[PDB]
């Protein structure tokens, strides 16, 4: 700081720094640690267990487990990959599997497949299968209408006139 | 105008997929740790929750856009330590195995050109780089192995010089066009393949359609920053500032002009992030139909998956996007010929069953529509209907048929 | 939107016969102007968020349309377009809100390892496949269609 | 089978230039053929006089 400098400001105007008015030191100011938390949970009909995401902070600030999304309290570290059930992020999923614990693993991909290729052999299918599909597409959504006089005023004329005042915003 | 020569090229398109997955606490941006302010906004009920609930569903969708468009093989397929593909060189595409994350040299040029306490955060993406780049890894290795069978169902291997003389019978070329010209066909394509190295390599605006992505939702947050500097009227943005100084009763109007103001920044915001997130839906799904209908498959659809007569595309990962190399034959050179719609040879009209009759000024020849390969008009290459007084523009020539000299002798 | 109603928006109250029965006009007014900007901003954020909604069920409604246009009337090359397989025919079904499509696709199920080869020399000549692809069963070399072994 | 077109090709003329005929004559008398264009037209328009 120079010496007529005594605070430091960020874009939004807050403080980041002051000068100490007894000893003319410069003291950062960090807001203390602060962060979402989110709840990991199968549905109450069926476990009212739950595990915690704190996100993006570490476990020691706050079994656990420590992922780039932040401190996951309550969910069991499992090496084996499944299909994704409850994400979290960066790769992390959840579930509740077996007693019964909600687990944290590394999602899966997809099975791990090779292809026989050479330069002199084809695979040509001998059977097949006739399967069915089902596509579900949304087409429409409920056709609602408000009306802003009932909705904002109601039966009430004084509150009407007022809002006449404010034009075309209800037409539109 | 039929062509007698062709040239393989490689283009890129380049899509976005997703954009980053933010956050915002109404709480810290508007009041931060100030009780008064947030008993006011109390006052103001669920227009804080329906904010939350509006960017966590961009911030899911996300998510979806990314899966829909990359998670489409049910297994990951590789590729084997032996590369036989007769000829075409594929190692700027496959992964490198010698890399702490498994991606192409190719993705590796792309992702070096694209480059918290006011409540704003940014979550993680579901898939990770490596998980995007395993995914194309499987998606590629399908593509060479079992070229569009593991698509509709198992993948059935086939040798890739094979795979390549179905891709040019489905554009209209006999697939022994392929298998003469097959050298000069894979060198065109390393030499493709190297070029667009080079521009990758050489041209930063390549990647601009995903920057501008990275650029607008970044400028969006800094802008959202810069409204907290604004006074909306109050004697100071500074909100402790505010309390420091003024005892509850004027003060309590003073936040509330804050209130009033960073709330519409806030909203502001959020319809601009659910406009933007509609854009990058609709660029999600093309790139998740290209996917489908071009990588998995051949498209028949003109310039859907770039210039020229498609034969097989290769998907690259990039940030937040992805990127396709569109690999398409384009005819490189023409000759003039003579042309007739059919031949009179004793009355009969003769009309391709293939093809297009060509005359050289002294010879009439039957050949292919795309890629010039006269032979000898014959009646296994033609068929007849009518005569020839109904046809306009029919000529006279002569139909050779194979049976007579076989029943002479 | 209706829980709307229910809040107060700086006002003494969110009801607004509760403002009007208990003061007369002039700071009424001011009231009642309060619960009017905030009532009047959750209409304009409703109907923002149904016209961005909107926009996403007519993309999905065209989406629809071109599905029924290109599977059901047609059959469609396009891969993974209707449902996974070779795509042979569809059957539309009406549900609430929307429409199911029963896509019916040819999926190959069983298959061998065969020997192939491009071509095959016979007098000098080169003969390639007018259909299919040349296969061996080890013994003896055979012509067969490309999607089911014949 | 091209032969079709070939044989029936001044039918096939014939029946393509009374149809663009056709199309003048619709353009040149209903008014509403353009409205999916005139709308948004109206559409700009009003919102500016909103
Ligand atoms: C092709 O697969 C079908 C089943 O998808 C086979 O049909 C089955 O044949 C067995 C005989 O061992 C019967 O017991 C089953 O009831 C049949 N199922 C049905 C649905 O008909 C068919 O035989 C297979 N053909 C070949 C050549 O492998
Ligand atoms: C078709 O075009 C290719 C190039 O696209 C020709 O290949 C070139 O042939 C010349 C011979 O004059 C060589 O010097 C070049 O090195 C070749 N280029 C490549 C990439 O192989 C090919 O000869 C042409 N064929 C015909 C019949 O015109
Ligand atoms: C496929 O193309 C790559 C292009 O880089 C080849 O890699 C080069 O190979 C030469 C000799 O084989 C080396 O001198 C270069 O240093 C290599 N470059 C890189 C970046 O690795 C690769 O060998 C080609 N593959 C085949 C089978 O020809
Ligand atoms: C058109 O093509 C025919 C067939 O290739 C040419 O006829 C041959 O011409 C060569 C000389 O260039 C002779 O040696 C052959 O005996 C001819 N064959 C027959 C069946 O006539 C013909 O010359 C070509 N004409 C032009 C103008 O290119
Ligand atoms: C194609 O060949 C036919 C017969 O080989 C030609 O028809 C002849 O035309 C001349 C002149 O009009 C008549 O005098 C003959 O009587 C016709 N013969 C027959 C069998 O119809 C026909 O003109 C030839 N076309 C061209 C363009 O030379
Ligand atoms: C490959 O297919 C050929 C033709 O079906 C098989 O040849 C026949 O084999 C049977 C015995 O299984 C004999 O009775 C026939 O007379 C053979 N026909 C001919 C034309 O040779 C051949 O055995 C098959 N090879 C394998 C390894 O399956
Ligand atoms: C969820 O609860 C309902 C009602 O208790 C039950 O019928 C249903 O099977 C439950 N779901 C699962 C997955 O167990
Ligand atoms: C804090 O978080 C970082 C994240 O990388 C971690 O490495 C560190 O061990 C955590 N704990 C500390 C600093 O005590
Ligand atoms: C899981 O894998 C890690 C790999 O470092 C290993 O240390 C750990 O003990 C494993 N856990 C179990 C339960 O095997
Ligand atoms: C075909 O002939 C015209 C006649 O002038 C010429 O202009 C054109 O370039 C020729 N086509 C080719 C491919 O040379
Ligand atoms: C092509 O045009 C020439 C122009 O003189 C004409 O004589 C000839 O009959 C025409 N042929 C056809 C098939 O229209
Ligand atoms: C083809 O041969 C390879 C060689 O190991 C084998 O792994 C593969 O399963 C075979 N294919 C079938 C369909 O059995």
């Amino acid at each position: 700081f120079l010496p007529f400098q005594q605070f430091g400001r960020d874009i939004a105007d807050t403080t980041d720094a002051v000068r100490d008015p007894q000893t003319l030191e410069i003291l950062d100011i960090t807001p203390c640690s602060f962060g979402g938390v989110s709840v990991i949970t199968p549905g109450t009909n069926t476990s009212n267990q739950v595990a915690v995401l704190y996100q993006d902070v570490n476990c020691t600030e706050v079994n656990v487990f420590q992922t780039r999304a932040g401190c996951l309290i309550g969910a069991e570290h499992v090496n084996n990959s499944y299909e994704c059930d409850i994400p979290i992020g960066a790769g992390i999923c959840a579930s509740y599997q077996t007693s019964q614990s909600i687990i944290a693993y590394t999602m899966s991909l997809g099975a791990e497949n090779s292809v026989a290729y050479s330069n002199n052999s084809i695979a040509i299918p001998t059977n097949f299968t006739i399967s069915v599909t089902t596509e579900i597409l949304p087409v429409s959504m409920t056709k609602t209408s408000v009306d802003c006089t009932m909705y904002i005023c109601g039966d009430s004329t004084e509150c009407s006139n007022l809002l006449l005042q404010y034009g075309s915003f209800c037409t539109q | 105008a039929i062509p007698t020569n062709f040239t393989i090229s490689v283009t890129t398109e380049i899509l976005p997929v997703s954009m980053t997955k933010t956050s915002v606490d109404c709480t810290m941006y508007i009041c931060g740790d100030s009780t008064e302010c947030s008993n006011l906004l109390l006052q103001y009920g669920s227009f804080c929750t329906q904010l939350n609930r509006a960017l966590t569903g961009i911030a899911v969708e996300q998510d979806k856009n990314t899966q829909e468009v990359f998670a489409q093989v049910k297994q990951i397929y590789k590729t084997p330590p032996i590369k036989d593909f007769g000829g075409f060189n594929f190692s700027q595409i496959l992964p490198d195995p010698s890399k702490p994350s498994k991606r192409s040299f190719i993705e590796d040029l792309l992702f070096n050109k694209v480059t918290k306490f006011n409540g704003l955060t940014v979550l993680p993406p579901l898939l990770t780089d490596e998980m995007i780049a395993q995914y194309t890894s499987a998606l590629l290795a399908g593509t060479i192995t079992s070229g569009w069978t593991f698509g509709a169902g198992a993948a059935l291997q086939i040798p890739f010089a094979m795979q390549m003389a179905y891709r040019f019978n489905g554009i209209g070329v006999t697939q022994n066009v392929l298998y003469e010209n097959q050298k000069l066909i894979a060198n065109q394509f390393n030499s493709a393949i190297g070029k667009i190295q080079d521009s990758l390599s050489s041209t930063a605006s390549a990647l601009g359609k995903l920057q501008d992505v990275v650029n607008q939702n970044a400028q969006a947050l800094n802008t959202l920053v810069k409204q907290l500097s604004s006074n909306f009227g109050a004697i100071s943005s500074v909100l402790n500032d505010i309390l420091s100084r003024l005892d509850k009763v004027e003060a309590e109007v003073q936040i509330d002009r804050l209130i009033t103001g960073r709330l519409q920044s806030l909203q502001t915001y959020v319809t601009q992030q659910l406009i933007r997130a509609a854009e990058i839906r609709a660029s999600a799904n093309l790139a998740a139909t290209k996917m489908s209908e071009c990588v998995l498959g051949q498209s028949k659809r003109v310039d859907f998956c770039g210039k020229g007569y498609h034969l097989m595309s290769f998907p690259q990962s990039a940030p937040h996007g992805v990127v396709f190399l569109h690999v398409t034959y384009v005819p490189a050179q023409e000759k003039n010929f003579t042309t007739a719609p059919a031949i009179c040879h004793d009355g009969k009209a003769h009309f391709p069953r293939e093809g297009v009759f060509v005359s050289n000024g002294t010879h009439w020849f039957v050949t292919q529509r795309n890629f010039y390969e006269p032979q000898i008009i014959t009646t296994d290459n033609t068929f007849v209907s009518g005569n020839c007084d109904v046809v306009i523009g029919i000529v006279n020539n002569t139909v050779y048929d194979p049976l007579q000299p076989e029943l002479d002798s």
